[PDB]
RNA sequence: GGCCAGCAUCAGUUUUGGUGGCAGGAUAAAUCCAUAGGAAUGUAGCUUGCCUCGGUAAGUAUUAUAGCCUGUG
RNA sequence: AGAACUGGCGAUGCGGGAUGAACCGAACGUAGAGUUAAGGUGCCGGAAUACACGCUCAUCAGACACCACAAAAGGUGUUAG
RNA sequence: GCAGUCAAGCGUUCAUAGCGACAUUGCUUUUUGAUUCUUCGAUGUCGGCUCUUCCUAUCAUACCGAAGCAGAAUUCGGUAA
RNA sequence: UUUGCUCCACACAAUAUAGAUGGAUACGAAUAAGGCGUCCUUGUGGCGUCGCUGAACCAUAGCAGGCUAGCAACGGUGCACUUGGCGGAAAGGCCUUGGGUGCUUGCUGGCGAAUUGCAAUGUCAUUUUGCGUGGGGAUAAAUCAUUUGUAUACGACUUAGA
């Protein structure tokens, strides 16, 4: 037999981090690290959506499950073409996180006359699933 | 006191008929607005040289932005600052983007460790320190070592309801 | 100052085999096992291959960080412990009246009971602990060995009878009668 | 937004729990507070022992019956708290504890009903990690509070038969989750992904 | 014509939002592009303990199949 | 106990200092709307369990001027020099 | 009145086991002074007897530490009213 | 003591409300860790996946929710019966076998609403008693006055008497 050490997996902060803003002008919109400061701020740049490059705090953003290839401290036209040749837009679009983002945002955006369809067909999908759970 | 601005603020006592053309002197102020830093330049002047701002005048007051604001550096900050009992020097370590941001911590630092109020202290030389290891501290070294790395344990949620139904986690 | 990170290296041998969730240090060996609840100390062990294992502290203050080398040693001991185990030896000491020392049953408990000491008709009882194992030492005179896999059980069950021999109302200097641990080692030899 | 609430007093401490509960009260919320003896208090035991034989001293010298009472069992300890954020002297302040029901363990009619969590008062996030905490059933016991074990195994006898509903819950709820994922196909399934839910 | 309301266009006091055009500063500073030098928290490349189908190795090297900094335009 | 200049209480309510002749704010006919002072914003209690950098753990912690007290002398406690 | 701090002389050698001068920093309101705020259309002005309760700055009684503590007999200090 | 007492049906009356107006929607433990699914060698196991708030999930169309003509299913749930279980912490509830019965916006049709006049909560909840309607059910005590002394200021206490 082997040892079988437990892990506690962690997201960390380094140089080449991706992540999401919480609050401010950006709120929302993807960031990448460049340099690290301290244990509290760091340097963000996120060339794509718009967010200026800037020191911020680690309390006003959150840490994504992913990480891109960049060097230490690299300009805004590096970081811009690493950003599009690590590919990360579609990866992030294509996850469930922000798939989630997404329904929120499309629940939120609903006209009246929508709000009665979806119960028109909640009621319709109801009836053949509950037919399912009696067969088996 | 504030957050802080550089300015440069220059100054040459009144001009006479006996003697025309003064000296014109000169120094950099950190301060929240133009008002107190002519204030604190006037301060400076009667510190050193025979004058005061009845017999002087101010000449050209400018702002200085900073030279690369997106750039991480690493300063070293010169103070000088009154006890309760005497009054000392020191040599601090700070680590920033920006100059004006290391005067905006070190004022908020001698306020915590010391007690130290901002009537009690004078800024010295600020001096961005260009080369590696020309960094006597230890809290600065740290996080000059190459490939750093370092986790977030312990993740916290501040929520808007009052009650919840789930139970939370702190993973990260 | 708040350190950024620190860590210290568990280094395992190629017999046992040590466990870990939570907080929770099984460590399975040939002498047989021992485990140890850690969940009050707040810090990471991690596995690299199998004969080392790293234990880590992420912005620890000074003494966070001493502890972090404590935890080290009580998992070191534990795979020293199970692998070669404890064996601590034990003198009397006397001048006139010889300390009387017999291993003794009261409802299946075993207690150590010590008789005529310094002239004494109060009768001294020591419970023997779960695991460690007593034994009168044959020829070396007035000598008692205690041993098995845990210290902290042994090193206790020693300083027990250490402590139940002292003398009242005497000036101790002169009155130097008691029972004294004499050498800490560990049963099998070599290492 | 619910008629009566059901808070789970276990990991929180006091002080931060009996803040809110208080407030809620008066703006007129029916609260019941179960599990009492798991709740916990910042700082370590020897402190909060000390501070509780500072209480029992205090008493009317001339006639001790008239005087302050001290209550051992850990839901009237936290009663009291409760009290002091109340204007309880008042007809507004007695109608809000009135509102309120505190219990040791959960007893029949509320363990079949959901119970919640204040996070605001929630003590593994308040606290840092590595400082000292008391639990609250711990120190009645050191004050004299005779039914610790009593409630301990009571408490003992619901989590078992709790854990055999949730076998049968958690097993019914894979099928209704493989007949929502099946049912995910037809035109009626794709018209509510793009119409949101 | 008595009791009480609602809706409009108006005036006086005020409160809270959205939104257009200009001026100033190192005629913002930056970024970004054209350009000379520079280096360590040293990329590719090259060579040595090398050696688990190939990475490590600790020197060299100033951009090459990462890049970075400073002056001046 | 006795003097010097000014401001007050006495003769004076109202908001703040829990409470108070003299402290801080502000001096009063009868109502509506707005705005602030000194003081505050966990609950009592109207108003951020706001944001931000740090320090401290006390088997008598410490918590807001006037004010309702604490000293010499010590401490490989921890933090900056 | 009570407590530290520094330690002169002592304690056959030996500053600090223990006696402990003088200085220097405090606490107490069980002493006595200093003052005159309350009471002169009156608060019964010594001691003793009787009886409850509270303080610890602990004489004894419990468990300890020091000693210039062999034993016995002591001295010094800690928790404790 | 003028047909008193009690539980169950509906009929009318009172007198209130610390304050209904879709649903109080049930593991336990950890937080320097876990939930949900899956496969074995059932373990402190391997593999997959989720969080980043309940901004959820369930219910939600018809005169405060009418009258009818059909289609596809054999589902979905109320209303009184009925067979069997579990619940003593304050259980007073919860599941469950079998019919009966109303509805069914799961899909397609045929009628009706106006005038409460340009808004006026526009009344639909749930406690506690009274009073007669009509169907069951059950037929006692205590105190004073007399008496005892294991008691006693008086009250109180303790005993006895068809
Ligand atoms: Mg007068
Ligand atoms: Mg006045
Ligand atoms: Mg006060
Ligand atoms: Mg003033
Ligand atoms: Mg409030
Ligand atoms: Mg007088
Ligand atoms: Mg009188
Ligand atoms: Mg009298
Ligand atoms: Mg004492």
């Amino acid at each position: 037999t082997d040892s079988i050490v437990k892990a506690s997996n962690w997201r960390l902060v380094e140089v080449g981090r991706v992540v999401l803003i919480k609050k401010g002008q950006s709120a929302g919109k993807l960031a990448a690290i460049v340099e690290i400061i301290d244990q509290k701020k760091v340097l963000i740049d996120g060339p794509k959506a718009g967010v200026p490059r800037q020191a911020i705090n680690l309390g006003q953003v959150v840490l994504t499950p992913l990480t891109f290839a960049l060097p230490r401290g690299a300009r805004t036209a590096t970081v811009s073409k690493k950003w599009a040749a690590a590919a990360v837009c579609e990866k992030w679009a294509a996850s469930s996180w922000a798939k989630k983002i997404a329904q929120r945002e499309r629940r939120a955006a609903l006209t009246d006359f929508e709000r009665f369809q979806v119960m028109v067909l909640r009621k319709q999908k109801r009836y053949t699933v509950k037919k399912a759970l009696a067969k088996a | 006191m504030a957050h802080f601005k550089e300015y440069q603020v220059i100054g040459r006592r009144l001009p006479t008929e006996s003697v025309p053309e003064p000296k014109l002197f000169r120094m950099r102020i950190f301060a929240s607005n133009e008002v107190i830093a002519k204030s604190r330049y006037w301060y400076f002047l009667q510190k050193l040289h025979k004058v005061k701002k009845a017999s002087g005048e101010i000449v050209s007051i400018n702002q200085i932005n900073e030279a690369h604001p997106t750039k991480v550096k690493n300063f070293g900050v010169w103070v000088r600052y009154d006890s309760r009992s005497g009054t000392h020097n020191m040599y601090k370590e700070i680590r920033d983007v920006s100059r004006v941001a290391a005067v905006e911590t070190l004022y908020q630092d001698m306020a915590a460790r010391h007690r130290a109020r901002f009537r009690s202290i004078h800024i010295l030389k600020v001096a961005e320190i260009e080369k590696t290891a020309d960094v006597k501290r230890q809290y600065v070294k740290q996080f000059l070592t190459k490939d750093l790395k370092f986790p977030l344990p312990h993740r916290v949620q501040k929520s808007t309801k009052t009650f919840s139904y789930k139970r939370p986690s702190t993973f990260y | 100052m708040k350190y950024i990170q620190t860590e210290q290296q568990i280094e395992v041998p190629e017999g046992v085999t040590v466990s870990i969730k939570s907080r929770i240090v099984k460590v399975v060996g040939p002498r047989g096992t021992l485990t140890k609840n850690l969940k009050h100390i707040d810090v990471t062990f991690t596995k690299v291959n199998n004969q080392l294992i790293k234990v880590a502290v992420h912005n620890g203050g000074r003494k966070h960080v001493a502890a972090l080398r404590t935890v080290k040693s009580l998992v070191d001991n534990m795979i020293t412990g199970v692998t070669k185990g404890y064996k601590y030896k034990m003198r009397y000491v006397y001048a006139h009246f010889p300390i009387n020392v017999n291993i003794v049953e009261k409802d299946g408990a075993k207690f150590i009971e010590v008789r005529n000491f310094l002239g004494d008709k109060k009768i001294r009882n020591v419970p023997v602990r779960d695991g460690v194992t007593i034994e009168f030492s044959t020829n070396v005179k007035d000598e008692i060995v205690l041993s098995g896999n845990s210290v902290e059980d042994v090193s206790q069950n020693a300083a027990d009878l250490q402590q139940i021999c002292r003398v009242r109302n005497k000036d101790i200097r002169k009155f130097l009668d008691g029972i004294y641990v004499s050498h800490k080692g560990f049963i099998t030899e070599d290492l | 937004v619910e008629p009566v609430v059901v808070i789970d007093g276990k990991g929180h401490l006091v002080g931060r729990l009996a803040s809110v509960v208080a407030k809620q009260l008066l703006n007129g919320q029916k609260i019941v507070v179960v599990r009492a003896e798991e709740l916990n208090i910042s700082g370590e035991f020897f402190r909060n022992k000390l501070k509780y034989h500072d209480f029992l001293r205090k008493a009317t010298a001339f006639n001790k019956t008239r005087g302050p009472f001290h209550f051992r069992a850990p839901s009237r300890i936290f009663y009291k708290a409760l009290r002091g954020m109340v204007s309880h002297k008042t007809a507004r302040g007695k109608a809000a504890l009135e509102r309120l029901k505190v219990f040791e363990g959960i007893p029949p009619p509320y363990d079949k009903k959901k119970r919640v969590v204040v996070p605001q008062a929630l003590r593994v996030l308040r606290l840092k990690p590595g400082r000292k905490y008391t639990t609250l059933g711990k120190l009645s016991t050191s004050v004299g509070w005779k039914y610790e074990d009593v409630v301990a195994k009571l408490e003992a006898k619901r989590k078992v038969s709790s854990a055999e509903y949730y076998a049968k819950k958690r097993a019914f709820t894979k099928k209704v989750a493989s007949a929502n994922a099946t049912a995910a196909e037809s035109d009626v399934a794709k018209q509510l992904a793009a119409l949101g839910y």
